[PDB]
Parts: C-alpha cells; structure tokens; sequence
RNA sequence: AGGGUGAAAAGAACCCCCAUCGGGGAGUGAAAUAGAACAUGAAACCGUAAGCUCUCAAGCAGUGGGAGGGGGACCAGACC
RNA sequence: AACCCAGAGCUAGCUGGUUCUCCCCGAAAUGCGUUGAGGCGCAGCAGUUGACUGGACAUCUAGGGGUAAAGCACUGUUUCG
RNA sequence: GGCCAGUGAGACGAUGGGGGAUAAGCUUCAUCGUCGAGAGGGAAACAGCCCGGAUCACCAGCUAAGGCCCCUAAAUGACCGCUCAGUGAUAAAGGAGGUAGGGGUGCAGAGACAGCCAGGAGGUUUGCCUAGAAGCAGCCACCCUUGAAAGAGUGCGUAAUAGCUCACUGAUCGAGCGCUCUUGCGCCGAAGAUGAACGGGGCUAAGCGGUCUGCCGAAGCUGUGGGAUGUAAAAAAACAUCGGUAGGGGAGCGUUCCGUGUUAGGGAGAAACGCGUGCGUGAGCCGCGUUGGACGAAGCGGAAGCGAGAAUGUCGGCUUG
RNA sequence: UCGGAGAGAGGCUCGGUGAAAUAGACAUGUCUGUGAAGAUGCGGACUACCUGCACCUGGACAGAAAGACCCUAUGAAGCU
RNA sequence: UUCACAUCGACGGGAAGGUUUGGCACCUCGAUGUCGGCUCUUCGCCACCUGGGGCUGUAGUAUGUUCCAAGGGUUGGGCUGUUCGCCCAUUAAAGCGGUACGUGAGCUGGGUUCAGAACGUCGUGAGACAGUUCGGUCCAUAUCCGGUGUGGGCGUUAGAG
RNA sequence: CGCUGGGUAGCCAAGUGCGGAGCGGAUAACUGCUGAAAGCAUCUAAGUAGUAAGCCCACCCCAAGAUGAGUGCUCUCCUA
C-alpha cells in the first residue's frame, strides 16, 4: 500500500537473490521467499497510470497485446 | 558487502574499508570475506573494532 | 455465463413442418432418451462459480465405473451416461436430488441456441477447410489443388504460425445461435426445431437458450 | 532528408561512454600517510 | 583386386539341436578365446552389462567453481 | 575438327594444397619502370653477420618559405554615390 | 656493406585538400593513431573509437578508461540548481504567457495593470467618382476647436444611413504591470512496412549540469616465485627484455635403415597394441599390462620415399538419410 | 465462374527385401539489434516438457556443378 | 466580386522515407535463378471507401480540404509478355507500397533476348544491334528449424473416472 | 462401369438454416461543464461529461505441459 513500485522491486530481487545474507553464492539458490500483499494498490510516480504499457506478443505477426 | 550491509544502519562496503585503512590495517586480502562465514563472530570482532 | 439452464437430446431425422399459412419449412427433430436430471449444483460457497449439472442416457451399470456411479448415486439418481453443466447467475433454486425437468420451458422462448458434435470429415486439404482456390486445370500448369507459397522471402526465414494448412477439418463442437423453436409434441418427446443441427441423427445435443 | 547514418567507428567515436563532467576528471587516487615496514617474510631458526 | 591356422592337419572319433549351414560338449594341440571367414587386430561403425545423471529446457556442447552420489583405497585432506 | 597411344610428369604470370616442437627478432600494402596493372626488377621497410661510427629523446638558437590568417599595392571580378 | 627474404589489393578515425552534391563504411593524396600483425577492460553485442601493450603461475593488492538500484562488481552517497517530456536514443527551418534565471528600457501611494460603466463631439458627407461611398469599394492629403479625450477612424454591419465597438480619457476596489534580447532543460514540428526493439526491468531519480569524499574496475602496475633471450665470452649474481601475420635466425624431439652390432637385453615374454596419482618448454621419454609371441634398445654418429586436418586430394572400411 | 462426386496406381498401416543424392560436429526457437552491411550459434527480451507419425515447403544465402551471362589471362580453338 | 492562409499558392527555404532512376562496389559468383501471371500470406499509413469531427466562397443534396482511426473491403472484363496504362459496364470505393518477381526445393509465358531462320541497318567480311518476328527440356523421396493436425512417454507428490 | 437412362444412404452446392449483439468499460480527433497561473478569459493546470467500424470485455471453439501443472464430486489400497 503507497510503495512505489520500482523500487519495492529492487529491494525484493536483493532478497529473493540472497544478497543480505554472507552466504550469498550465485551459483546456488541462497535466496528467501517473499510475499507481497496488497498488489492493487501499488503507487506509481509521473504518468505510468496512462503511459506505460505492458504489451506482449504471440508468434504470429499482428498478436501484439495493447 | 553482503556481510557488513546486515547491520541495518546505513554502513556501506566502502565506508568499511574507509576506516579499514584509516585504522591501519594493512591488507587482509578480502579474506575477511572467509572467515567472515567461518568465524561471523570473529569478522564481528573485526568490524567492532573498525567502529572504535 | 449463460441466461439459464438447458436441456440436451439426441438428433432424429430432418424433415418438413408444413404451417397453415401455407410455407414449408425444414425441421430438425429432437428426442429425448430420458430426462435431463439436475445432479450436482455447484454454487459460491462450496466454488468459484455456479453452476447446474445435469445428465442423459439412463443404461445399464456395467456401462458404468465405479467413480462415475458413485457420484450418480452420491444425488440418488439413476446411472446415466451423458453429463453436463450450464453456469448460471446466483439467483439458481435447483436441488440435485432428481428434478426431472419437464420440457415447456422452451416453447414461449421462441430464440434458441444448440451445441454439437459436427461429423468428422478427417485430415481435408486446405481446398474445403479454409476455401482456397484451386490452381489452373490445364495450360500446361502442374500445382493442380495445391498450397502454394506457404510465406514470405528471406526476411521472415519462416512461416507464421496459425498458417492455413491440410488438418483434420471436423469433430469439434459448435453452436448455432438463435434458432427460433416450432411445434413441440407432449406425448412423442419430439421438438421441431427450424434449421440444422451439428451432426448425423444420434449424437448429443446441446439445447440451451440463447446469450445475446 | 540528407542527413548521413553514423555507422562503425563513427558510431563509436559518438556513441562511447565519455565522462563529460570535469569534476569528475580531476579525480586522482586517494592516499593514505606511508606506514613502517613490514618484517621478513620467515626467518632461519636453528 | 584378393598373402601369412599350426611346429606337425595332428582339419574335430563319438553324443545332442538338426533338411542343411552352423553351434555346444568330448578328442588333437603348448594355445580351439590357432577351428578352416582360422597368425598380432587399432580407429571409424554396430552392440551388451555396471556406476552417476537428463523429460520448464536455448546449447561450437567446453572450461573455472562445484551441490548431490558412486568406486577402490593409504600418505585416510589425496585419486578417478 | 573423332578415339587410343606417344612427345608428356606439355604449359599455366592461375586455383587449391605443402605434415613435429621451443626460443629470439619482425614487416609491407609506397615510389619508379613495364605489351603492365591480381606478375615482376630495383629502391623503402625485415632477419643474421660485420666494419666504421656517436648518436636518440628533451630545451634553446640561426637560416629559406609564402601555407593558415590577412589584405586590395599588381591581375581579374563586383555593389552604390 | 656481405648473404638472404617477404611486401608492392590496404581499412577506418582526426587534421589539410581535390573529384562528388563539402552525399556515401565513396575515390585519390599529405602528417599522425589503431587494425592489419594486438590479446584484456570499457563500448549491450561489434577490426580500426578511449584506456592499454598478454613470458608464466597465485582462491594476491593498487589503479587508467569507464562506472557504484537490480539483472551484473562497487554509493537507493553528501550538498547546490534544473527537467515533468520517460526528455533521458534520435533531424532541421520555424512557432510557443512551458519552466529556472540574467541584462536593458517604461509606468505608479498625484491609484500601475485586467474587467464593468460614462464620453468618444462641431465644422464634416475634407476635395474627385458613384444612385448612395456618411470612416468602412477606392483616390489625395489625412486639420483645428470644447476639452478629461476622441483617430477624415480599429473592425463589424447597412442600399447608403443609422448603429454595435475599439485606440484615448474620466470613475470604484487596489501595489505590481508591461515589451525586447538571452541562455539551461523542455513541447510541437517528429510518420514504415514481422514484434517492446531506445541492453532489459524500470526509475520524477536510478535523469541533466557544478563541486567533496571513497569504492568497483584490465592479462596495466606492484608483491612473492619460476622459465628464456641479450650483455657474455663457463657457473653464480645483476640490469634490460620476452604480443605477433608474411618472413629470417638459433636450438631440439620423433621415425626406418646403417657403424659400434652376432651390442646390452629377450618364450623367466622383444616389436606391436593398450595403459599412467611420473618426468619435460614441447615435440616426447620412462614405467605398468590374466592381450600378443621373436626380435632388438640406449649412448656416440650418419642417410632419408622422415612427422598429416585439410588439396570438389586418393585408396580401402563403415556411417547418415 | 467455382468447384463437387466416383473408379484405379501410388501415398497411410502391417510382413519381407531394401538404396540414393547429401553430410565439419551438431545439445539445430521467434522478434529486434549488431556484425564481411540478409545470424538456431553474438547481445537483450519474449516464447518453448521430451520425442514420434502424416502432410506443406518459408529459411538453412538448401542439393547439383570449380557461373553458360560480366571481366581478367601477353590462355585455347573455330571463322573472316 | 472585397479578402495571403474556405481552396490553390509563384520566387525561394527546411525536413522525413528508402517504394523509381541513379552514385559506391561493401557480402554473394567451388552458382544470391531476373520480369509478368496463378495460389497463398502478413505488415505500413503518406486514406479510395466504410466510422467519428473541424473548416467551408457549407441554404439542403452533393462537396473541397483537413484531424483521429489500418478492424474490414478495394469488381468483372477487350488490348498487350506486360508492370504501368487506355477503354466498357459498374461499384461505398475499385488506394499506394514492404515482405530478394513477397512467393519457379509451390506452378507457367516474354527473357541474362542460348543453339536454327528471316527483315531493316551497320561491316570488305566473319558477324552485330539494350531494333523486330517464328520455334525453343526446367530437376527434386524434407535431415533440421518453421507450420498445421494427431499421438506416445513422463510430470502434475498415492493411483484414477 | 461397353455406351447410355435414372437413383437410396454418403460427400457436395447451385440448395437449405444461422451469425455479425451490447444507455458494456476506457480512450484518439473534437464539442464541452465549472475553472485558476496574468481579479477578463481559456475543454485543464484540480475534478468531470458526450463520443469512433479503432482498444478491451462480452460473442463461438480449443484450452492447467498456465511446470504458476487449478477447483469440485466419486472409486480403491487388502492376506501373510
């Protein structure tokens, strides 16, 4: 709730990596599990609410998801 | 890194070897990243001691 | 989400309803093997969704296994073959204990939709699955029939995917919609219904209302 | 149009990482003050 | 284009499978895994058995690190 | 302008290919000439062996220029009174 | 100078130019840097751009270029300003009350700007034309007076008038208002054909400018240990060096045969074939084999049909499909 | 137009016999970008469990075959 | 009729695109098969129509121009090898292009005009023409990727319907 | 099928039925409603309304190999 989203990001990837823990190796799952509640009402600054898409594609050409 | 940033207050990797130099203590060659696993109690003498 | 719950019958024959203003109108006839009994409902508390499940086709028990007897006579029903869901709105009053649901529900609703089984016509070129055209016949040509360019130059370095190519044509379910209902007989179990059903006389017959 | 594409070598003459801030140019190393020096390395004992 | 079983054919008496070809015993021989396709028999190639491991996976198939597991071991920390 | 044999292992300024190891040194794609231009001869630039040598790199000074800049004093060219 | 080679197809980048269209990763020259013949790091990938010159080892440290949110090593570092377009990869002429400034010039406590309201008149329809031209189709100048100010009018409108309205002045509240240059970062201009396609995720900072401290960062340097080359002509020690294509020089291994050799050794297992917890800079040596069955080392020397991954090589064997 | 049905020989399955061109090894995705300027092999993202069978041929600058066209050779040959 | 900007816009200027003709000769000639047609895609918008709107010298019908929008459509024919183009009948309209002719390991004619012959012209001649005409073999069993269908194994943490 | 004349069941169309629905959601161009930065104004800077064959959903089918491998009902695990 009101966390911006890039950056709740970053802080859960250097925990699902295991990157605060001395046995980080990179080679090896080291990481810990997360759980993120309340995913509806993640904040965003600027414009991303209007601007930012998250378009995908199948294989075949004219799939492309707005 | 991943070692000295488990304190919580915001003590960096560089800011260790700031006062790991300034307090002169030449070259342990990052195996301080060993026994820093081997002996955390020891690299917690070494750190604490950085502190002072 | 369906507007309701259905019914399904078995495809008997074509034929010709003569109406008294004096057109000729093709029929499809409808039988009914045994009634459509409500046997599980499935509504928001115990899932997701809500839903009436009824079945067809009373046989005998040795045409039936274990599993799907014991959940036949989990509602205390007869064995029945066929068996099917429709999902509906909350508002449902079904009990899944043996409501042999008669047949008028459909007669004042004059608009119907009905699912089938069409007939398998087997692994059919692309000539009659996607209407292509043939090539020419003669003048010394040799691509009688054939696919022809399957796609582009260098550039893609392949072929799109979803690309009409020869598969087996028929076997799936379809629906037509909106096929308006006639002449229903209390006594035959036989509904006349204007049009085409999806498949030869015998298979299952999806007979729902319709969804516009 | 006529405006010429920047292709190799000239896409690296501009597109390269330069550091363009003269704050940043002038930094040298850092120093620490000189130390004594340290004793041999291991010693003969008879 | 195709050479070389043995030292000596001493080239397999007899029994079984069995229409033959062939195979197994037995017998000859120092050697029969030297059996007539017969001397040493390597690689590609085809196999069979044992140990570990692959079915959400993108890779000139390696290499550096090495989880887990297996084998003998004696400088048991080592080696594969 | 047949085929076979022989000259004939014709010729090819052309193509492909030329097989074990370690150490030191290390280019050139330029000029001239060519019935020559994808070849070659010489020079330039390598390797090794010498013989004469005392220089290289920094700084300063002196010489000729006519480029850049500039300018209309010559040669043109050009706007206006 | 002696002997003896290659090379004589260059490529891009900066500057100086010619050809072109001051177009080309275009062509030809002149000086230089790199590649060629140069590995590593930064450049997402990527010969020529920046750092940088690889003898080798280390599970060593310090740095250059460049970076410090995550993928991916190091600062979700500090303090000033800026951007609200995801600009942050992009292209211009031109437009713009975008925003943060900066320099000029003109009005105000004798009321400065914006809005409402009042006046905007007389000669006059200045003189020509037209039916009318009365400011409003136009031609020529384009007045003075009352005054607080009014222009032969700023535009609309009317057949023309009449009339709506403005430049200007009067009145109420009240304190900033104009109009020009200019940068910084922005907006539009700015649209392609398979699919985010601009490293990705993303971020209003993790973006852009100005400083301050540290860290990451190469095969660079340093440190500890080896090897070789040159001094050099024995050893030791020292200093310098040790990327490399075409190519040049020095030193060696291996193979079969021959001299020693009817060698040592060998049915108590030679050559072969297969094996290594061994040794070498390496070509290779040495050792072990429940396989095989008669030859044949080393050392000191010599001679070659002497060393294989390439020739749409070639001859046998055996695959793929 | 505008295809449609039917009969044979193939094609599909089973039993027998059984090749060939080709082939560096292939653990052999799509977009987009880069690169000798048209990449499964390099980079980023997305998508894909492994492996068959039957069809189709867009790519592997697919196979052939040291481009008949163009040019070079102080080449060859015919003819004038 | 007045009126630069409803609509054209002279004299000039600034861009984008890579669809024509060009310039370079950078990949490919131990082989990247050109032009047209058939079949079959898919994509761009610089919009011919369909949907919404602004302005109009838009009274209404029909427009002219322009903004958003590429979901869908874009005819049948006579000539020519034709692309293009002319014409007929229409249609809401009969768009322009990319994908190596988009597409000849899917298919056929004019052509890199191959070998025969003829006409004009050039040449003394052999022969030749970016002149014309007649005739003129076009291969192929999919290994892999890709595609469309359809399984089998295993997984889904007991096994199944 | 010797050549014809018709034809049931299949297959097919030229024949016969049906489909392309939505005062559903958010928008692009535009028209606006209050409405400030410059006591005037202005579709916008706060909020917000109509509206495109365009986007999404609804529409028909496949669909948990969606490895994130779902949910619900039911059957069976016995003897030494």
């Amino acid at each position: 709730t009101d966390l911006i989203l890039g950056r709740m990001a970053s802080t859960i990837a250097i925990h699902i990596r295991g990157k605060n823990l001395a046995s980080y190796t990179p080679s090896v799952d080291m990481g810990a599990f997360v759980i993120v509640v309340n995913a509806d009402k993640v904040a965003v600054s600027g414009k991303k609410r209007t601007q930012k898409l998250y378009r995908r594609h199948s294989g075949r050409p004219g799939g492309l998801k707005e | 890194n991943a070692a000295i940033r488990e304190r919580g207050v915001y003590y960096n990797y560089s800011k260790f070897i700031h006062d790991l130099y300034k307090r002169q203590l030449l070259l342990n060659r990052k195996i301080l990243a060993q026994i820093a696993i081997l002996n955390p109690n020891c690299i917690y003498m070494i750190y604490n001691e950085i502190i002072k | 989400v369906d507007a309701g719950i259905g019914v399904m019958g078995t495809k008997l024959g074509m034929m010709s309803f003569f109406e008294e203003d004096g057109t000729v109108v093709p029929v499809t006839v409808i039988g009914f093997k045994e009634g459509n009994i409500v046997t599980q409902v499935k509504t928001e508390s115990t899932d997701g969704y809500n839903a009436v499940q009824v079945g067809y086709e009373r046989l005998r028990d040795r045409k039936l296994t274990m599993p799907e007897r014991g959940h036949l006579n989990k509602a205390g029903v007869i064995p029945m073959r066929h068996l099917q869901e429709f999902r509906l709105v909350s508002v449902d009053d079904f009990t899944p204990s043996q409501k042999l649901l008669f047949e008028e529900l459909f007669k004042e609703g004059d608009m119907v939709d009905i699912s089938g089984t069409t007939i398998g016509k087997g692994f059919q070129g692309g000539i009659k699955r996607h209407n292509f055209k043939r090539g020419l016949m003669t003048h010394g040509s040799k691509s009688h029939r054939a696919l022809g360019s399957i796609g582009a130059g260098t550039t893609p370095g392949h072929v799109y995917k979803g690309k009409k190519m020869p598969g087996r044509m028929g076997g799936t379910k379809t629906k037509i919609r909106k096929l308006k209902i006639m002449k229903i007989d209390t006594d035959l179990r036989v509904v006349m219904i204007k049009g085409a059903v999806p498949g030869k006389p015998g298979n299952l017959l999806r007979l729902a209302p319709a969804k516009i | 149009s006529s405006r010429p594409q920047k292709k190799g070598t000239a896409h690296h003459m501009k597109t390269r990482p330069k550091k363009t801030a003269r704050w940043d140019i002038k930094r040298g190393p850092a120093v620490y003050p000189p130390l004594p020096p340290l004793p041999a390395e291991w010693t003969i004992v008879s």
